């Protein structure tokens, strides 16, 4: 593999090189925040309405209280993650009707009231690109009670005590948070992150940012139209890059695929025998007398407890990783949206 | 659930509701004949171990409680199936083999057991879902001069692989010298007789053994036990006993296109989903009846005692039924709390933008809001 | 005789069980025909040695449109000395026999509808195997050499005979043509559709791409 | 061994889960080394004078 | 005659995969990032590299810490001598004490001792009568040999799951430290820092 193209700077102790022109660029970055919240019922999963299995499980131990507590803590942690990354503003702003921000476009980002959900164009493209599965309780035990020629996995995972909790914050309030942050950044600048919002036109705000980065503010007012055209072309290139290639949201697709694969493995684990003569509790309780059926049920319960411990431990590790990524996303939102950051390549 | 006498403010998950079954439905095939176990057990003579007789039993009704009357045997010890559970569930085909062996060879008729008889006379499979009945016959199959009617095979060029019988007798070639039908020094007769005398010990007495090989799954059932049938019912969460395959769920009409040799419908998680009725050729979908999680929404015990119940993920147009106020959410529906048009901060969460609180009304109650 | 070798392609897949499955991928281990194997083509012309060994599974094929093939004789030897299996079908009702009559103990006479429901090319296909005393019959009629398509064979007729078979032969009423394929234990992955019919399959021990798919 | 593999096959996809997790660990170290070090697009070269 | 543990881990099914980047390719990346800081300053981290002498390159960075640039141009040789003395002193400090590289040694030692305690647990019996499969399948017939094999498989699977969990936790810790190293590399080599004691 090639490490890269070769370059060599012609360095001498009397030679300096300064630029004569600039270029405004727009770069995207994707970070996960939350995942699919789940909850596991022990008695419906391990036994499936068998009284002898329930008696052996209550005779066994108290692992299910620990598992339910761990999954509840993971769910509360996911809600805390979304709350911490998004709701950082104190008052929900709204945009003025006049949309002349010094020649800048600002139309693909601000929401429009034509859609039933107040979502802009790029959020619509982002939501259309991700092949979302298991949104929540969109079924409400209605379709699964009906008859389908090709039964999907989702009804099977609902019938075995593996539910998916809906999130506390749905899509509309997230869109309202993002619209409020856009309105604050466009109108007020960074002053809404410190105290109240202080109104300022966009040209003096761009002069403030150029004075921050180290360029004298006379450059902006002599080059306003070129900056506006380059910004509009960059927004158009970003929109075309999202509309053309569907391989840009790989991390979020990986999160959804990981959760779907984990629940599929947890459902498909019950098809095995774990050293017992049959994988069906009903066949064991019907074919055998009490003691040998207790032996086979003991083996099956030990295997299912081992599988559930493995799934819960993997879910906890994934929750810690997604929490670290969400904290990095929250501090990037705090230090880059609400202000100007001088750290290089942050 | 929380093992505490006081609980704090918040939402708690306690237990799960389940619709209890109503009645019992048993469906068995329409077979009226009686299986001839008496002809197998009350016979004058039994064939030899190398030429064991195989009897096919099908298209009848088997009573396994009458076997103790026919033969005075020790016990009915079995692999994979119990003696006491034979009459409840039922099978497809019954295979009965009977032969006579010595007392030393009783221990080697078993799955995974090898030896002399198991290698040269009668070999059982490893997954053999049947069992044997052995009893002493020193008062019938023994003579003072010696009962020479029974033979066994000592020599074979290979081991036995299961459910096979050897009939032809050939002189064994134990060396490089060919035999060609002559019993020479390295050529021996393949059969030797049993020496049965009443003066011998208990380890060498004759024993009449009968093995009952049973087949499980497929092949729509021809032999079943004496339990009567029950009329079929649909669209009710009832118990069902279909050919011995018990369960609990809702029986309903199905539109699946089964092939005529197919009778069972399996889910992804290896669970029966579609079933074939043994009386009339119709296909029924098996779905479990309604269940789900139950959430308890409450303020603190120091404040109040009023409690709102959240039924998790189920429509309560079909709830198994507690106040009079019903509000529908995306996560389920809420019972015991009303709904207001005011917008407050979230005191306790539910999900999908629904929050509850304990607030004044006139006068203290539990209200829900966006 | 005209012993010829042709590519077997993908014409040896059948339902391994009597269980309905819809839109699921199930992996089974059973005796099967390997994909892209060679079968043996015979032009049996009578005015030739029909001695063919069993070798743990026989895959039978016939592209003849007319009802000229009558039956099959099975067993170890055919000399009226040991047990031999004697399916004879007189094109009215099939008769199964266990007796060992030379060019005519269970004695299982299954007298019912014949195995040869046929009256385009109308190729016929049979798969014979014997595990735990059970001679199976799988048969399908494909109106189309071996075509580039799939046809799942169904367990329509079962035989509880329990004998030992080594040598088999064919029966005629001289333009006989049939294909003989052999069965070896292998692992397959079978794709069921929404209707419960096998439409796609893959051998797990043919190619690294196929092993990666498995 | 064959029969021990047959008895291991009676268990579920435990070894499908464990082999997949260690592969996910093994792909992650390459990402760490690429993210930490490969932060420059072009391979630069120093002048011969020092 | 003296067999190492590497061969035992090799034949017991515990392979070790090689890294994608070799030792030479990382050295070329580090040489390139040294050639960017000397001859271009922090300008190569933002856009394209710009040629600039080291005098005004050092004089720029005193303006970031609140010292005017006349101090460097009036004290250049003293600063150069102090830099050379510091480089020689840190070379002698790394050349003398071998205990400074404690962090990179534990990454090798943890994985080595984890593989060593995984391989060593095959000599355990796990409730059976022998630690060798071939002994109990030469001695016992299959009906209870299945139970003995089941006990051994249960013990080995529990040990393997424990090892996989420990590897997952160690990889998460190394990922967190690698992201800290990545942001330190991106902030302190490619540019100047106003964060005190970063
Ligand atoms: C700085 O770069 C911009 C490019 O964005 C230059 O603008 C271009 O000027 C040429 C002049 O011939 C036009 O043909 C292009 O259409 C302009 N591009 C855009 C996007 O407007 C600008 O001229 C450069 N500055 C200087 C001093 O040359
Ligand atoms: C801001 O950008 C939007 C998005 O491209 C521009 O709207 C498009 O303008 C072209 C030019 O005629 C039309 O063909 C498209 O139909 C417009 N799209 C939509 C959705 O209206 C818009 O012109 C730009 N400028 C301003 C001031 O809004
Ligand atoms: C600049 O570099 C040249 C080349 O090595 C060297 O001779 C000279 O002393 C340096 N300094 C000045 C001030 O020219
Ligand atoms: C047996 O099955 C049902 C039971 O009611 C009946 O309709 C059918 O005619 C019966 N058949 C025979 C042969 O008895
Ligand atoms: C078995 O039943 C027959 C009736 O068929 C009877 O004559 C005989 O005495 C019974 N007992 C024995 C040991 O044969
Ligand atoms: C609940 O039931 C009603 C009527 O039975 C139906 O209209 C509705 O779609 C169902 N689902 C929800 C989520 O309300
Ligand atoms: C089948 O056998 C023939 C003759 O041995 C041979 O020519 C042909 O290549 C074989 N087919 C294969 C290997 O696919
Ligand atoms: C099996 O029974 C048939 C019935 O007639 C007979 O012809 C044949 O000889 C028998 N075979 C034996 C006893 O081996
Ligand atoms: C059938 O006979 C052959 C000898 O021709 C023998 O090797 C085999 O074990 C026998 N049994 C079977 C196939 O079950
Ligand atoms: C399944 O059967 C229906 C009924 O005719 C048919 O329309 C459909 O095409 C079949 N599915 C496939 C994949 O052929």
């Amino acid at each position: 593999m090639s490490l890269g193209a070769e370059n060599s700077v012609a360095y001498s102790n009397n030679s300096i090189a300064i630029p004569t022109n600039f270029t405004i660029s727009v770069t995207t970055e994707i970070l996960p925040v939350s995942m699919t919240k789940t909850s596991v019922d022990c008695t419906m999963y391990i036994c499936g309405d068998s009284t002898e299995c329930s008696n052996l499980l209550l005779q066994y131990g108290s692992f299910c209280t620990q598992l339910k507590r761990a999954l509840t803590g993971i769910a509360v942690e996911q809600d805390k993650n979304t709350q911490e990354v998004f709701a950082q503003v104190k008052q929900i702003y709204k945009t003025p009707p006049i949309k002349y921000f010094g020649g800048f476009n600002f139309s693909q980002i601000l929401p429009d009231p034509s859609k039933p959900s107040k979502r802009s164009f790029i959020e619509d493209l982002l939501f259309n690109k991700v092949t979302l599965a298991d949104a929540g309780f969109i079924k409400q035990y209605g379709d699964c009670l009906g008859d389908i020629a090709a039964r999907d996995l989702i009804c099977a995972q609902k019938f075995n005590g593996l539910t998916v909790l809906p999130p506390l914050l749905t899509d509309e309030m997230i869109a309202q948070y993002t619209s409020a942050l856009l309105a604050g950044t466009i109108t007020s600048g960074w002053t809404f992150g410190a105290g109240a919002a202080l109104q300022i036109p966009f040209a003096m705000q761009m002069a403030y940012r150029f004075n921050g980065i180290g360029v004298t503010q006379n450059v902006l007012y002599e080059n306003q139209k070129l900056i506006a055209n380059q910004f509009n072309s960059a927004i158009g290139k970003i929109q075309d890059s999202l509309s053309s290639t569907a391989s840009a949201l790989g991390k979020l697709q990986d999160v959804v695929n990981h959760n779907a694969q984990a629940l599929n493995t947890l459902v498909k684990q019950l098809s095995s025998k774990f050293g017992a003569i049959s994988s069906v509790l009903n066949d064991i309780l019907s074919r055998l007398d009490k003691v040998e059926a207790e032996v086979q049920i003991d083996r099956l319960i030990t295997g299912r407890l081992q599988s559930l411990q493995t799934y819960v431990t993997q879910q906890l590790i994934r929750a810690a990783e997604i929490r670290a990524s969400a904290n990095l996303a929250a501090t990037k939102m705090s230090e880059c949206v609400l202000g100007q950051s001088k750290r290089v390549d942050f | 659930t929380l093992k505490s006498f006081t609980v704090e403010k918040g939402i708690y998950q306690t237990s799960n509701f389940r619709v209890q079954p109503t009645e019992s439905i048993v469906r068995f095939p329409n077979i009226t004949n009686l299986c001839p176990f008496h002809e197998v057990f009350n016979a004058t003579t039994f064939a030899s171990v190398y030429a064991w007789n195989r009897k096919r039993i099908s298209n009848c009704v088997a009573d396994y409680s009458v076997i103790y009357n026919f033969a005075p045997f020790f016990a009915f010890k079995c692999y994979g199936v119990s003696p006491t559970k034979l009459n409840d569930l039922c099978f497809t085909n019954v295979y009965a083999d009977s032969f006579v062996i010595r007392g030393n060879e009783v221990s080697q008729i078993a799955p995974g057991q090898t030896g002399n008889i198991a290698d040269y006379n009668y070999k059982l499979p490893d997954d053999f879902t049947g069992c044997v009945i052995a009893w002493n016959s020193n008062k019938l199959d023994s003579k003072p001069s010696g009962n020479y009617n029974y033979l066994y095979r000592l020599f074979r060029k290979s081991k036995l692989k299961p459910f096979e019988r050897d009939i032809s007798t050939e002189i064994y070639q134990a060396g490089n010298r060919p035999c060609n039908g002559v019993a020479g020094p390295n050529c021996y007769s393949p059969l030797q007789s049993y020496g049965f005398r009443p003066t011998y010990g208990v380890g060498h007495q004759p024993y009449r053994v009968v093995v009952l090989s049973f087949e499980l799954l497929h092949a729509p059932a021809t032999v079943c036990g004496p339990k009567k049938s029950t009329n079929l019912v649909k669209n009710k969460c009832v118990n069902f006993n279909f050919n011995g395959l018990t369960g609990t769920g809702v029986l309903t009409e199905s539109n699946k296109k089964f092939l005529p040799f197919q009778q069972f419908g399996r889910d992804i998680a290896d669970t029966t989903d579609a079933v074939r009725d043994p009386q009339t050729l119709e296909i029924l979908d098996i779905t479990p009846c309604s269940f789900g999680g139950v959430s308890v929404i409450t303020p603190g015990t120091n404040t109040s005692n009023q409690v709102a119940v959240l039924y998790q993920g189920v429509n309560c147009t079909e709830v198994p039924v507690t106040g009079s106020n019903v509000f529908q959410t995306r996560a389920g529906c809420l019972i015991g709390a009303e709904y207001v048009n005011n917008s407050y901060e979230c005191d306790i969460p539910i999900g999908a933008g629904i929050c509850a609180s304990y607030q004044t009304q006139t006068s203290q109650s539990i209200i829900a809001y966006t | 005789r005209t012993q010829s070798y042709t590519n077997s392609f993908t014409r040896g897949v059948y339902y391994p069980d009597k269980v309905f499955r819809s839109s699921v991928l199930h992996s089974t281990q059973d005796l099967f025909l390997p994909f892209f194997s060679n079968v043996t083509w015979f032009h049996a012309i009578h005015v030739d040695n029909p001695a063919l060994p069993f070798n743990d599974g026989v895959y039978f094929a016939s592209t003849e449109k007319s009802n000229i093939i009558r039956g099959w004789i099975f067993g170890t030897t055919l000399d009226s000395k040991t047990q031999s299996l004697l399916i004879v079908n007189n094109a009215t009702n099939v008769v199964i026999k266990v007796c060992e009559f030379q060019f005519c103990n269970c004695t299982f006479e299954y007298v019912s509808q014949p195995f040869l429901m046929d009256l385009f090319k109308n190729l016929r296909e049979f798969v014979f195997k014997n595990i735990d005393g059970y001679f199976k019959i799988y048969s399908k009629h494909t109106p189309i050499d071996l075509p580039q398509g799939f046809s799942a064979l169904e367990p329509l007729v079962d035989l509880p005979i329990g004998i030992n078979i080594t040598r088999f032969q064919t029966l005629l009423a001289g333009a006989a043509a049939y294909y003989v394929g052999y069965l070896q234990p292998r692992t397959f992955l079978l794709k069921y559709n929404e209707n419960g019919t096998i439409t796609d399959a893959v051998d797990c021990a043919l190619d690294p791409l196929s092993e990666t798919k498995c």
